[PDB]
């Protein structure tokens, strides 16, 4: 069996950037390598077939070059639409084996995020629990700690994130946190409060609510 | 050309699965066919490989003796059958078409993989089928519906029936303390338009029928 | 004076120019003076052939007692629309070219049949044109394909022998298919195959035309071979 050994397994580089995307076999494959792309929440698009061709409407940034066990994938300028995990496989001999991938995103500039709030809703309370809800949006770099206090207080243990893939337009992320507690424990405080740290922030930005305005 | 990958869904281990992908646009009794899935997270894994006619197959090894590939050329149709389903067969499987018209099918029916559907999703697990609860997030203006508690993955989520597209973030969901899924989906809009406009999340889950249309 | 068929034909027996397996095409220059230098011509690749079923190893030195010898520019019928529901052209990963780990003899054309397999055919009758020029003859070069009893009811729509007869010039040949138990392969491309093919060949003098009547699995001729003249063979 043929492994694909692909490196790097990630980068990121600045738009306009040179991209190379080498590409392993651990035994002759002569010709028969080609590299799809895969944008997030999308399926696998062929880039390059037979290791160099560039196959129909694909932009002449692609490029592809090697044979026996060795070749290179290349995105001349690299571009924020770019965004991608690209894949490396051989048909050279079964089994068919794919390389381990290799996720480019770009480093854009420095991005802040407008912070929002937004209080457990009136079905939710009938249900016995409240899940608060802080939006960070639209940002860059991806680095961002966000702390919940309620009534002024750190909660640790009580919250969970999630950060969208680098949007192919502006190349800034985005991310929820949403804490979740007893509706007995929702009564028993007032003031709900997300603290953001984040680079674009001139001062650490907080956003609160009082209960039901 | 066109591929459309169906029958995914939640099994328990052992039991059986058949995907089917709906080819057409091309002539598709000219070309072989292939299934590959893809672990969440992981990476592409190639699953099988059929020739033009059906004299001609291949498995991986994690799937040999377990799947059958096949064919239905006068519907247009391949065929996966899973068996002896375990856990980590968990995946979307895709479905996809060979870049060539090969008419061998003893060796090397298999090259480039130029077209590939979307995908149907397999979960293989014991546990029991949740719904979900879906509930506002209320309010430039910022808006979106809160998805809890559910299981399996995946659950659609669609904004003015489809129509709103921009500024949408539908978030990956989150597999909480339970082992039940919750996400969230906002959407930025003028306040400008938010009086005069009501508007619409769209959350369907099909592994239960909650197909569910909440203002905000 | 010519040793082999096609020189510029590097790894290429004279029986592989013959059969016209791929990478085995190109010029045959004609001679006056030829030697003989194989007495069992024999094959080094391609589609595994039970050879001696037929007379087939005589071919090259048929080919090496004319002056001039060439293989034919188009096909002698056209295979897809042959008798026997549309056919698709069979190529096997054991017979590649430059550009194609896949491939079959340029000689002929494996009749794959397109989901009109589940009919098993009665015997289809085909007619073989003269295609060479005035004064040539023409030798045409066909045969048949057999394989397991699943294989045979996967490619075809039938598992039994198959029945093949050749007739031109006076001359009749006849055949049935074998499934299964097959001899052991020689003298191929080395790849394991379940089946093998029998490869014939029949004369047809200037003007004079051919006629194969086949079952599933045939070998319809394409390239044929135009010869002329005679060569003193030592
Ligand atoms: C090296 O080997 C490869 C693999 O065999 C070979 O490529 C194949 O060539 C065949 C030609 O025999 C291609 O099939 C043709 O495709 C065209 C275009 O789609 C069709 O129009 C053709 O149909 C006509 O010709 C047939 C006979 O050739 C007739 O029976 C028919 O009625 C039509 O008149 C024919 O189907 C085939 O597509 C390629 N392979 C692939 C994967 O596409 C190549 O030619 C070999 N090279 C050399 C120099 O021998």
């Amino acid at each position: 069996d043929i492994q694909m050994t692909q490196s790097p397994s990630s980068l990121s580089a600045s738009v306009g950037d040179r991209v190379t995307i080498t590409c392993q076999a651990s035994q002759g494959i002569g010709n028969y390598l080609s590299w799809y792309q895969q944008k997030p929440g999308k399926a696998p698009k062929l880039l390059i077939y037979d290791a160099s061709n560039l196959e129909t409407g694909v932009p002449s940034r692609f490029s592809g070059s090697g044979s026996g066990t060795h070749f290179t994938f290349i995105i001349i300028r690299l571009q924020p639409e770019d965004i991608a995990t690209y894949y490396c496989q051989q048909y050279d001999n079964l089994p068919l084996t794919f390389g381990g991938g290799t996720k480019v995103e770009i480093t854009r500039t420095v991005a802040a995020p407008s912070v929002f709030i937004f209080p457990p809703s009136d079905e939710q309370l009938k249900s016995g629990t409240a899940s608060v809800v802080c939006l960070l949006n639209n940002f860059y770099p991806r680095e961002a700690k966000v702390q919940w206090k309620v009534d002024n207080a750190l909660q640790s243990g009580n919250s969970q994130e999630s950060v969208t893939e680098q949007d192919s337009k502006d190349s800034t992320y985005s991310l929820s946190s949403t804490l979740t507690l007893s509706k007995a424990d929702y009564e028993k405080h007032k003031v709900y409060a997300c603290e953001v740290t984040h680079q674009g922030l001139s001062s650490p930005v907080t956003k609160s609510f009082n209960r039901g305005e | 050309v066109q591929l459309v990958e169906s029958g995914g869904g939640l099994v328990q281990p052992g039991r059986s699965l058949r995907l089917s992908c709906a080819a057409s646009g091309f002539t598709f009794d000219d070309y072989p066919m292939h299934w590959v899935r893809q672990a969440p997270g992981k990476g592409l894994e190639w699953v099988s490989t059929i020739s033009w006619n059906g004299a001609g197959l291949a498995y991986a090894d994690s799937v040999k003796g377990r799947f059958t590939v096949s064919r239905d050329n006068a519907k247009r149709v391949l065929y996966l059958q899973m068996s002896s389903l375990r856990p980590e067969d968990t995946a979307l499987y895709y479905c996809a078409k060979d870049r060539v018209d090969t008419t061998s099918w003893d060796y090397y029916f298999h090259k480039s993989m130029d077209v590939w559907g979307q995908g149907t999703s397999v979960t293989v697990s014991g546990a029991s089928t949740k719904g979900p609860s879906v509930f506002p997030l209320a309010p430039t203006a910022a808006l979106g519906c809160l998805v809890k508690d559910y299981f399996p993955e995946p659950v659609t989520v669609s904004w003015n029936s489809g129509a709103l597209t921009s500024g949408v973030h539908t978030f990956p969901a989150v597999l909480q303390s339970s082992g039940l899924y919750s996400l969230s989906s906002v959407v930025t809009v003028p306040s400008s338009s938010l009086g005069t406009q009501t508007y619409i999340c769209n959350v369907n889950h099909k592994p239960s029928n909650t197909k569910v249309d909440k203002r905000v | 004076t010519r040793g082999k068929l096609c020189p510029d034909c590097l790894n290429c027996t004279d029986l592989d120019v013959a059969l016209g397996r791929p990478m085995c095409v190109g010029t045959t220059p004609s001679a006056k003076a030829s030697i003989l230098h194989e007495v069992k011509p024999v094959t080094s690749g391609c589609f595994p052939i039970m050879h001696d079923r037929t007379k087939i190893r005589q071919l090259p030195n048929l080919l090496r007692g004319y002056e001039n010898i060439r293989l034919s520019t188009q096909n002698v019928i056209d295979a897809e629309k042959a008798p026997g529901g549309p056919y698709r052209l069979g190529t096997s990963g054991s017979c590649p070219n430059a550009t194609s780990k896949s491939g079959f003899f340029a000689t002929m054309a494996w009749a794959v049949p397109k989901d009109n397999n589940k009919n098993a055919t009665n015997p289809l009758t085909v007619e073989v044109p003269y295609i060479c020029t005035e004064g040539e003859d023409q030798i045409t070069v066909w045969g048949f394909h057999s394989d397991d009893k699943t294989q045979m009811k996967n490619l075809y729509g039938d598992s039994n022998p198959q029945k093949f007869t050749s007739s031109a010039n006076g001359v009749t040949t006849h055949y049935v298919s074998q499934i299964g138990s097959f001899p052991d392969q020689t003298e191929d491309g080395g790849l394991p195959q379940s089946g093998r093919i029998v490869v014939d060949y029949m004369m047809q003098k200037p003007g004079k035309t051919g006629t194969i009547v086949y079952q599933r699995g045939v070998l319809l001729p394409q390239k044929v071979w135009c010869a002329s003249g005679r060569s003193k063979v030592i």
